[PDB]
């Protein structure tokens, strides 16, 4: 494939990840309760790497599940790649959306150095496909305004993908609001994932954070939706709320 | 003489009610048990199964399993259950190595080619195929990994073929001394020893009563009786109680609702998508006021 | 009632989180939108005489 | 006390009916015994505190 | 109380790490449950006496 | 005076039965033993159960 030469980039930006990175631990309906659960979560108020498209994307390690998020207005950010070597020697998870059908593959891929789709044509993101073991395709379809926050994790052979899509009116940085991520897909792949990369279709930016094994308190309201949460071991106040099993401390 | 808060024996349920999804499709048991080709162990096949009724009586009529070991679900209770997801991990192995297909076991198969979670729930089914897969002169279409740099994870499929550096000699990924080809083959002959005969194995992995059920056992459904304490069964979740109408905004992926006590509070009927709260039959204490015996028996 | 003024203040200051001393069957079966704590206790053999 | 009904006490599940619908006596009774002793322990603790 | 940490409570050993380094979940958890219930029993007894 | 890999037996041998009491095998790699005695003999096939 082609190689990029002209780059208008900067050193990787950093921001604060807070009030985000929480997902439903299971598929049970419970309402007006406080439930404690221990799992890999995004620690609140941690440091999250902020990337921009030049005005390309590096490959990042996949440590025990990754939180991804990005704000969008023209569907630039069109997929991800996961694997260890990413050169067709091993199976590599591929997720793509070429404006028609979301495609999921585990084929052995010779990935292009510089993914790009479409401006309005030229699907050029890989150059090999052999010994494949999975394929999924959906049905046809056609400031930043839509925030999409995903969690990608790999636990005992299942690649679990949680997601949340919301409307927004904000361009500068991540919002200060709270939103829980529903479970969307669980794929049995059986793949050893260690490194990953994103996909652009060539204003654009995204944020990547890393999960840690933490205990969290989750608040289900009268409609069974997560409205708030407390990190455990974030700080003495949160630890007090965590041991007391309450969001209010006297 | 006095008052006594007596135990609650007055009411006992009389009948049973069975409710299941309304699926008439027969499950493709044949395509996995009756298959021309099984996957090799290093590249074991994983088949999603869905939209199924599971009778396992065709296998009774024709097949004969050498081993049927179920973890987490003893088989006799298998008829009256429904499953959230079902994955059939199908492959072939050597006869002795059938022992290795189990949680907590180790071996070449357990370590390099296939692995189960220690918390696995589901059934391992194995039967010999020495008269079908094997052939005179050997069968080299079934391979397995013999060396790996480290141990496997559960349900991890490593189809890599690159050279393994057994020694400290870096042989550039090409064959050489102290570094060999990880994949090896069995020589299956119909006259070979029992421990060397090929065995077809299928592992049905699922997880119970935590999500909507689309596959289920063969029990037929019944009509529902409200405002009466009955022995109910919804998608394999059994119980006893009074079923009453309710309003609950269940999410599409949510099948059961639970109260503070994490007991099932309400169920979404699989056939008619309405939510019914369950309440215990013997609600309400009963206290007996009486004069002491030796005087009267009125109470 | 024959409660005094001060007694009225006392009863109105301390809160008795038990839904009173009456909670009928139908009261719980109609209170399906809140999952009252007392109903949950009552359905598990826990009663307040 | 009611929250202690959510405890598995080392069992596969906190629900009796799930165990009984999934498991059969020879090894089901062990999980049932575990739940029974856990819940009876919780009751004994509650009564002692009372 | 500290001496009760030496008790096996019917387990193979009183040390958690020995069990975990020797045994794996499907039957290790049983011994761990035995130790946990024994030690929690000792704590409950101590708190009651206090 | 041993290091125990049991990978040579993997490369060549094929065991009909491997039953470990007190030590589930997957935790066997990360353990060291005080004493080790190999009681070797031959028997009839059924009597392997005994
Ligand atoms: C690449 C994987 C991918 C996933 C996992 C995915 C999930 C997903 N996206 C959806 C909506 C949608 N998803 C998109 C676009 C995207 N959403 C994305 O995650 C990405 C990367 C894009 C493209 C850049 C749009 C435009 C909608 C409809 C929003 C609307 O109603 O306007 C829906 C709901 C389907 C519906 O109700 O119509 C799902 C399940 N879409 C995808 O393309
Ligand atoms: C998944 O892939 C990673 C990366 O190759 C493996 O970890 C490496 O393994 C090699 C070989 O033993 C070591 O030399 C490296 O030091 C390891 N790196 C890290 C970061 O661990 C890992 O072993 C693979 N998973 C499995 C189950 O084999
Ligand atoms: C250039 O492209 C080739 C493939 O055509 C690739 O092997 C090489 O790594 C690329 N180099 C750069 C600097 O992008
Ligand atoms: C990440 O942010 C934290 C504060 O949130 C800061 O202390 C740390 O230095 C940042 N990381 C880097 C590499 O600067
Ligand atoms: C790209 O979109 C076309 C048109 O819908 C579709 O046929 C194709 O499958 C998509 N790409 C891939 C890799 O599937
Ligand atoms: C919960 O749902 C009800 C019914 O749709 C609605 O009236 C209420 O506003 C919802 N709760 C919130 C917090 O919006
Ligand atoms: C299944 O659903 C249909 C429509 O909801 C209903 O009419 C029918 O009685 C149900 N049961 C069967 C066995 O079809
Ligand atoms: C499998 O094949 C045998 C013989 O080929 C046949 O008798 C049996 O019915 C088949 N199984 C099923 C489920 O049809
Ligand atoms: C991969 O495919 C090639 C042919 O394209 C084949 O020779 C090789 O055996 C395959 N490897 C695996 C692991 O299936
Ligand atoms: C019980 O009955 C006996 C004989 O009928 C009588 O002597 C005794 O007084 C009675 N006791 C009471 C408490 O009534």
């Amino acid at each position: 494939c082609v190689n990029l030469t002209t780059r208008t980039q900067l050193p990787p930006a950093y921001t604060n990840s807070f009030t985000r990175g929480v997902y439903y631990p299971d598929k049970v309906f419970r309402s007006s309760v406080l439930h404690s659960t221990q799992d890999l979560f995004l620690p609140f108020f941690s440091n999250v790497t902020w990337f921009h498209a030049i005005h390309d994307n590096p490959v990042l390690p996949f440590n025990d599940g990754v939180y991804f998020a990005s704000t969008e207005k023209s569907n630039i950010i069109r997929g991800w790649i996961f694997g260890t070597t990413l050169d067709s020697k091993t199976q590599s998870l591929l997720i793509v959306n070429n404006a028609t059908n979301v495609v999921i593959k585990v084929c052995e891929f010779q990935f292009c150095n510089d993914p790009f789709l479409g401006m309005e044509s030229e699907f050029r993101v890989y150059s090999s496909a052999n010994n494949c073991t999975f394929e999924y395709v959906s049905q046809p379809f056609l400031n930043f305004k839509n925030l999409r926050e995903f969690v990608f994790k790999n636990i005992d052979g299942y690649f679990k993908i949680y997601s949340k899509h919301t409307p927004i009116n904000l361009v500068r940085d991540l919002p200060q609001g709270f939103s829980a991520l529903e479970p969307l897909v669980d794929l049995p792949i059986g793949i050893n994932i260690t490194r990953f990369q994103t996909l652009l279709a060539l204003a654009a930016a995204y944020y990547v954070g890393y999960l840690q094994p933490r205990t969290f308190l989750l608040k289900y309201n009268e409609n069974g939706t997560i409205t708030d949460a407390v990190d455990c071991a974030l700080d003495p106040l949160s630890e007090t709320k965590c041991t007391l099993k309450s969001f209010t401390v006297e | 003489k006095g008052i006594y808060q007596t135990s609650n024996f007055r009411v006992q349920p009389t009948e049973s009610i069975v409710r299941f999804p309304n699926i008439t499709n027969l499950c493709p048991f044949g395509e996995v048990f009756n298959a021309t080709r099984f996957a090799s162990v290093y590249a074991w096949n994983r088949k999603r199964i869905s939209n199924c009724v599971a009778d396992y009586s065709v296998l009774y009529n024709s097949a004969s399993f050498s081993t049927f070991k179920c973890y987490g679900v003893c088989p006799t209770k298998l008829n009256d259950l429904c499953f959230t997801n079902v994955y059939a991990d199908s492959f072939v192995i050597r006869g002795d190595e059938v022992r290795q297909i189990a949680p907590g076991q180790t071996g070449k198969i357990a370590d390099y080619n296939y692995k189960l979670p220690d918390d696995f729930t589901g059934c391992v089914i194995a039967w010999n195929s020495n008269n079908l897969d094997s052939k005179v002169g050997g069968n080299y279409n079934y391979l397995y990994r013999l060396f790996r740099k480290s141990n496997l994870k559960p349900f991890e499929r490593d189809i890599s073929t690159e050279i393994y550096q057994a020694g400290s000699t870096p042989c550039n990924g090409v064959e050489g001394f102290n570094c060999y080809f990880p994949l090896q083959s069995y020589g299956f002959q119909p006259t070979n020893g029992v421990g060397y005969q090929p065995y077809r194995v299928v592992v049905l992995s699922f997880e119970l009563l935590h999500a909507p059920a689309t596959v289920c056992g063969p029990k037929k459904s019944t009509n529902l009786v409200k405002n009466k304490c009955v022995n109910f069964n919804f998608n394999g979740l059994t119980g006893t109680g009074v079923l009453t109408e309710s309003n609950k905004k269940f999410l599409p992926f949510q099948q059961f609702g639970r109260d503070i006590a994490d007991t099932t509070d309400a169920v979404r009927d699989p056939q008619t998508l309405e939510i019914l709260d369950i309440t215990p039959c013997s609600f309400g204490g009963v206290s007996v006021i009486t004069p002491g015996t030796n005087t009267s028996n009125q109470v | 009632s024959k409660r005094s003024f001060i007694e009225d203040l006392l009863f109105n200051k301390v809160t008795l989180a038990d839904a009173g001393f009456i909670k009928q069957y139908g009261d719980c079966l109609g209170d399906i939108a809140a999952r009252d704590l007392i109903c949950a206790q009552k359905f598990n053999g826990l009663t307040v005489l | 006390l009611v929250k202690q009904l959510s405890s598995n006490f080392g069992a596969i599940s906190s629900v009796l009916n799930d165990i009984l619908s999934r498991l059969c006596p020879p090894e089901a009774e062990v999980q049932i015994d575990r739940l029974i002793t856990g819940r009876l322990q919780s009751l004994q603790t509650y009564v002692t505190q009372q």
